[PDB]
């Protein structure tokens, strides 16, 4: 709940796995960009862009 | 808006029916009034057969018209006399020659008008008997006529039915309250064919209901008379 | 619905003869039985000898 | 989750009957109608006021609009 | 041949609703008519006249037929 | 007792039982058929293409 | 005074009319499931007597008649001790926790 | 020698379903609903199937073979109407089963819960989607707003119309497409009650009291079948009074007219089962926010389990909440009465006003009143 997740150990799982979990979130960014084909992002990347 | 009132038609009961000899009356109302103008292409002449004409009749009425389909041996379509295969002629040949026809209002399939306005017949006829004269402050454009209960308040038809308007084959008088009704009722019937049949339909499961659930309430009450009557007692040390 | 002619309508623009609906010229209507305006689409005036209507 | 372990229960001595020796409707109407006016009695006033000014709201909405409808002398 | 519908309704025309709707439209109407401009068509007090009129004459009307 | 003897007779075993379903099924649909449509036209009695096609 | 709507709500509340004592109407979570456990066998015997008794007025939709029910100053909360021992240890394995 | 009913697998599984699973003695008729959904389920997947044995999806044929069912097909009218108003008996018995969820805890059966909002959403997808195969006038125009709500959704929501209606607007793609996915969607129903009952088997159900009835517990088979019996026997009592005297009676009348994009109806209103969302939706003035609190007016209900805050479970001993229940079952009356009206004076303020009591009660009335019911009772 709200202070059962407020402790000291929490937020050092919390540090912890930020690393994983932001870059999971990058993962999954890319591969929603990739996937779409979001010409917004994909024109500024180089070699991709040529797809358009 | 203004709308319909509520009339006692014969058919309005619980468990009533439409009277079929009205019926065929309005049918002949439709035939000799407004199938110059209205098309009631959802339904054929097989639907007229056992509830408001016999075989022999609905053959003179159906070869009464002549109907152009099919291509011969050149490919030219040709024009035969109409069968009970056929459905209801339509007055225009395509829907925008039906608009240019009269002033470029359409006038709506009478198959299923009763079930689409909200009303039903007592909107329809309250509409054919309201034919009045525009009221002080209200201009007309000549071409349009003024009925209350028309959303709008402008339609663009011209009074259709009136006294002595055509002949019954029976009898009854052609007054213009009496066609009204007649038509009326044939409309509704056209709109919901199986309607006798779904009073039928009601009727014997309304007796049905009156049987099966006394009977299985009881039987789940039986088979609940173990636990209803089930008595319990603490006997603690 | 219907379909309104034109060069008509007192104002002068439009008329739908179904129930006498007068409408303005410029594209909307001034009164009558008709509740709003004529719907304008999104068109496009590029290369006004050759006109596209989205 | 089923018969033979559900739970433990001690010292209850529990009686019932055959439904084929005793009557399906006992007295269905000498008790079935104060009981029906008991519990009618305990949940209407709980159940009715909310209801009630629904009623009233309705009918008060349908009357102004009719009212808004008409003209308002001008 | 005269309509059953046009005698019913004349017998309809007096009773006191459409008494004093039949009196709310005149006035209507000579208020419309002596106003030279004036978008106040006498429609909704006719429809309250209607709506007592045809709900007096289906009431009865039905059984003349 | 009617009813003791019914039981005794054609009801106890379930192959009777089902017989005796089977079979009052038949009549129970000829009976019910025939009492609800002569209710039907007895309340709409005129206005059917029953009661007028003698005169067409 | 307060005691009065105490009471008032009491007699509205409909489990006094069943037989039943305050805790026996709780809903059962994990606190409540170990400590109906850790309850005596005397107690948990009149606990569980109460509620099928309960539940098979409801069945038949017959409350309990007037004069046995439970009062106000006769409902004793005999949960409460246990209940409050579970959530105490509860909150201290929670705060070594964190 | 074992039982073949509780030793051939799926005779063991039907058995542990609804012979010799245990249940409370004292379940009232609230829960038979459930059973009802189910056989108001399979009664309208059967007669799904026969009415698509006689209808063509396409825009030159849909009123047209629609009309074809009702007149010619031997039966046809009954197993039209039969369908239509089954729709709506089944909305009526899954607003019951969500009061009663709502009212006796039944939500803290999470899982349950949750598949439960899952199938609801579902059911109102179908129902939204079926309702377009006539292709009467009020179906075109009812799908071509509800279908243009979506273009409120930032950026990708304008090409979502498009990507839906299968080109510029509703048309005939529209219609097929509805079509197929009307018939798939039911049975993904079917799973998701199958997972449902699994879940709720687990732990079984909840008696109206709330306290656990492990001690008195009776066998589905010898009760609670014949009890179904008689609730699915009265479900289909109203329903066959609905088909068979008053047949198009909650259906608005102009459906019965083929679908013009020339011409708007006077008022483009839903079925009275989805008013009260769309009266939610029309409430809230900004566009994007009206889709939002119209997809929250049921999301809500997954977040009933964690706004319970009473110690007791059910609500026959909180009957300050059950006063709070019956105003919020009077709010959804009146949401439902002000779709069904125009969006006018004084509709405007009622349907706002009410819009915001519903929430105002789910999320800020029902637990304060329970903190209160908490400190009433000694604890
Ligand atoms: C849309 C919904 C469609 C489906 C609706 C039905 C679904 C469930 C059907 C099965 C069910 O729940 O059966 C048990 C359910 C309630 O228990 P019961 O079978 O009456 O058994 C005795 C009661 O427990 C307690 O009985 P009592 O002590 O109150 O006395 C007998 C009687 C009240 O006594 C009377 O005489 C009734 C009033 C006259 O009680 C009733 O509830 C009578 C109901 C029928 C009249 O049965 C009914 O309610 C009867 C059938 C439904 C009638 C309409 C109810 C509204
Ligand atoms: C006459 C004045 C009373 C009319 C009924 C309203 C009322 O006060 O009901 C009290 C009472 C319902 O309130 P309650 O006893 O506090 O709670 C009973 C449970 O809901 C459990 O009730 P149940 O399932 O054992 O049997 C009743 C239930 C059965 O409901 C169904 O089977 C579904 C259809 C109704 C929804 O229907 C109702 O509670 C609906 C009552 C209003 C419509 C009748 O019902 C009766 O005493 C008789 C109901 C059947 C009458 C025929
Ligand atoms: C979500 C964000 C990624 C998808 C997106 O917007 O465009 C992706 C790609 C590339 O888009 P784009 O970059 O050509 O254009 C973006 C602007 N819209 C979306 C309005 C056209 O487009 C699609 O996949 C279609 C749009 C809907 C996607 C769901
Ligand atoms: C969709 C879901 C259902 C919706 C509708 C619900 C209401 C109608 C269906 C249920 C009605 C109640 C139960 C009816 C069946 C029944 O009584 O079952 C228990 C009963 C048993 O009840 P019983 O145990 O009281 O009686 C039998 C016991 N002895 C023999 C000692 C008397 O089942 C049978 O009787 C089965 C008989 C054999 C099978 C059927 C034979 C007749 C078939 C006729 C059709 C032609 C072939
Ligand atoms: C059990 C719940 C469903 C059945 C309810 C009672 C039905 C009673 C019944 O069958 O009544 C007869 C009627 C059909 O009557 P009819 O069109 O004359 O056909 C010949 C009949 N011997 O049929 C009916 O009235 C209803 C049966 C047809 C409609 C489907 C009902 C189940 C869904
Ligand atoms: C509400 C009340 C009615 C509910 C529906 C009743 C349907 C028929 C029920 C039946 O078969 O009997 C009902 C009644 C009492 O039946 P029961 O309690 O079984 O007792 C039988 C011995 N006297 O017995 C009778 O009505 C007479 C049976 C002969
Ligand atoms: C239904 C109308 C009848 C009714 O509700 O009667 C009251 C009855 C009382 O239930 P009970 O638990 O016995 O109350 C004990 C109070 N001391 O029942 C209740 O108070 C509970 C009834 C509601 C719970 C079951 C759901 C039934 C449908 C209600 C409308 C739902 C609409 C959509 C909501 C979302
Ligand atoms: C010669 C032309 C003509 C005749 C005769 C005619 N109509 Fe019409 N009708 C029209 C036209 C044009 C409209 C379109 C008006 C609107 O807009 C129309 C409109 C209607 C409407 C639509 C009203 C509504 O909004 O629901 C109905 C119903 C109708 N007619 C029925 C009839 C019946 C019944 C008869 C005769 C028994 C009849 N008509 C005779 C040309 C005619
Ligand atoms: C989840 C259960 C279902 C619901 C709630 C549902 C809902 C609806 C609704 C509301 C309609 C419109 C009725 C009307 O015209 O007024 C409809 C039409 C239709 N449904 Fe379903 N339906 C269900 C199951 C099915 C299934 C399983 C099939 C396919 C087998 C099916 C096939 C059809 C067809 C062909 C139509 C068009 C005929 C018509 O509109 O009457 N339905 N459905
Ligand atoms: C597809 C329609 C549905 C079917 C076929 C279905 C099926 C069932 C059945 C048969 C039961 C057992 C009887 C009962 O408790 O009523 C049940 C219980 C339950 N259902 Fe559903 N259900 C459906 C929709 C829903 C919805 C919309 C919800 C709410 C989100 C829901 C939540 C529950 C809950 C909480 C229970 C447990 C009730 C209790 O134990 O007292 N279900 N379901």
């Amino acid at each position: 709940m709200l202070s059962r997740f407020l402790g000291p150990r929490y937020r050092e799982l919390a540090r912890n796995w930020i690393p994983t979990a932001s870059m999971w979130g990058a993962v999954g960014a890319v591969g929603l960009v990739w996937a779409t084909d979001w010409r917004l992002i994909l024109d500024w990347v180089p070699y991709i862009n040529g797809k358009f | 808006e203004l709308h319909a009132p509520s009339y006692p038609w014969s058919h309005r009961g619980l468990l009533s029916s439409l009277d079929h000899t009205s019926i065929r009356r309005g049918f002949q109302v439709y035939k000799q009034v407004c199938s110059s103008c209205h098309s009631m292409d959802y339904v054929a002449y097989r639907h007229l057969v056992g509830v408001c004409y016999t075989e022999e009749e609905a053959k003179a009425l159906a070869e009464e018209v002549e109907v152009q389909d099919g291509p011969n041996e050149d490919g030219e379509m040709f024009m035969r006399p109409g069968k009970l295969s056929d459905y209801f002629p339509k007055p225009y040949p395509n829907p925008e020659a039906a608009r240019a026809a009269n002033n470029g209002a359409l006038p709506p399939d009478l198959s299923y008008i009763v079930r689409a306005r909200h009303g039903g017949e007592d909107y329809v006829f309250s509409l054919l008997t309201g034919y009045c004269e525009p009221p002080t402050g209200v201009s007309l454009r000549e071409g349009l006529y003024f009925n209350p209960y028309f959303p709008g308040q402008a339609i663009a038809m011209a009074p259709p039915i009136y006294n002595e308007v055509l002949e019954f084959d029976d009898g009854t008088p052609a007054t213009m309250s009496q066609v009204a009704k007649d038509v009326c009722t044939f409309l509704r019937w056209a709109s919901e064919p199986e309607h006798d049949h779904r009073k039928r339909m009601g009727l014997k499961m309304l007796m049905m209901m009156g049987l099966l659930l006394p009977l299985v309430y009881a039987m789940k009450r039986h088979k609940w008379s173990v636990l209803k009557s089930r008595k319990l007692a603490y006997r603690p040390p | 619905g219907c379909v309104p002619i034109a060069n008509a309508g007192d104002f002068g623009g439009y008329y739908c003869p179904c129930h006498g609906s007068h409408y303005d010229a410029s594209g909307r209507i001034r009164k009558g039985p008709a509740p709003l305006n004529l719907e304008v689409p999104t068109y496009e005036f590029t290369s006004d000898d050759l006109v596209i209507v989205g | 989750r089923e018969f033979g372990h559900l739970t433990r229960m001690r010292h209850v001595i529990t009686y019932s009957l055959s439904p084929f020796e005793q009557r399906a409707f006992p007295h269905y109407f000498t008790k079935g109608i104060p009981n029906v006016l008991r519990r009618t009695r305990a949940c209407i006033l709980r159940v009715a006021p909310p209801f009630v000014v629904f009623y009233l709201v309705y009918t008060w909405g349908t009357q102004e609009f009719e009212k808004s409808k008409r003209k308002n002398p001008a | 041949l005269v309509d059953p519908l046009t005698t019913v309704r004349e017998q309809c025309e007096q009773i006191e609703k459409c008494i004093k709707a039949r009196e709310r439209l005149e006035l209507c109407d000579q208020r419309v008519s002596s106003r030279s401009q004036t978008e106040e068509d006498c429609t909704e007090e006719l429809f309250d006249f209607l709506h007592a009129r045809d709900h007096c004459v289906a009431h009865k009307l039905f059984n003349s037929l | 007792t009617l009813t003791a003897r019914l039981y005794s007779l054609l009801f106890r075993r379930t192959s009777t039982f089902a017989l005796t379903i089977a079979v009052g099924a038949l009549f129970f649909e000829r009976a019910f058929d025939q009492g609800a449509d002569a209710i039907y036209e007895h309340i709409n009695q005129g206005k059917l293409w029953k009661h007028i096609k003698h005169k067409y | 005074w307060l005691e009065g709507i105490r009471k008032w709500y009491y007699n509205a509340a409909g489990f006094n009319k069943l037989g039943l004592m305050r805790d026996d109407t709780i809903y059962e979570d994990d606190d409540v499931k170990e400590a109906i456990r850790r309850l005596p066998e005397n107690l948990y015997n009149d606990r569980v007597f109460r509620i099928k008794r309960a539940l098979d007025l409801t069945m038949r939709q017959q409350i309990l008649p007037k004069e046995q029910w439970t009062k106000y100053e006769e409902d004793k909360f005999y949960l409460e001790p246990y209940l409050k021992e579970v959530i105490r240890e509860r909150k201290e394995r929670e705060e070594w926790a964190k | 020698m074992t039982n073949i009913r509780k030793s051939h697998p799926l005779m063991k599984i039907i058995n542990n379903a609804f012979i010799d699973l245990p249940a409370p003695s004292n379940i009232s008729s609230w829960w038979n609903f459930g059973s009802l959904l189910g056989i108001c389920l399979i009664l309208q997947i059967l007669t799904g199937l026969f009415l698509a044995m006689h209808y063509t999806s396409d825009t030159t044929t849909a009123f047209s073979s629609v009309t074809h069912i009702c007149r010619d097909v031997n039966y046809g009218w009954v197993i039209r109407y039969l369908h239509a108003n089954g729709a709506s008996m089944f909305f009526i018995c899954l607003f019951i089963h969500v009061g009663r969820g709502l009212y006796y805890g039944s939500y803290m059966f999470l899982e349950t819960w949750n598949i439960g909002v899952v199938l609801l959403f579902t059911v109102m997808a179908t129902a939204f989607m079926g309702y377009v195969l006539p292709w009467g006038q009020m179906s075109f125009w009812g799908a071509t707003v509800i279908t243009n709500l979506l273009s409120a959704i930032p950026y990708i929501g304008t090409d979502l119309v498009e990507w839906i209606w299968g080109g510029f607007s509703v048309d005939k793609a529209t219609l097929t497409r509805f079509f197929a996915f009307h018939f798939i969607l039911p049975f993904i129903i079917t799973a998701l009650a199958a997972v449902h009952l699994l879940f709720l088997h687990e732990t079984g159900s909840n008696n109206p009291t709330g306290i656990s009835s492990d001690m008195d517990k009776i066998p589905f088979h010898p009760y609670y079948t014949i009890k179904d019996i008689l609730g699915a026997l009265f479900m289909m009592l109203i329903l066959l009074i609905l088909v068979l005297f008053s047949p198009d009676l909650l259906g608005d009348p102009d459906n019965y007219t083929p679908a013009n994009p020339l011409n708007t109806p006077p008022h483009i209103k839903p079925e009275w089962y989805f008013l009260f969302a769309y009266a939610i939706l029309r409430s809230i003035p900004n566009k994007l926010g009206g889709v939002l609190a119209l997809v929250a007016s049921i999301l809500i209900l997954i977040l009933m389990p964690m706004l319970h805050t009473s110690k007791q479970r059910s609500m026959m001993f909180r009957p300050l909440s059950q006063c709070l229940f019956w105003m919020l079952v009077a709010d959804l009356i009146t949401l439902t009465w002000i779709g069904g009206q125009p969006v006018e004076h004084p509709f405007i303020i009622i349907g706002q006003l009410a819009s915001i009591l519903y929430f105002l009660i789910i999320l800020v009335l029902m637990p304060i009143t329970s903190i209160i019911e908490n400190n009433l009772l000694k604890w």
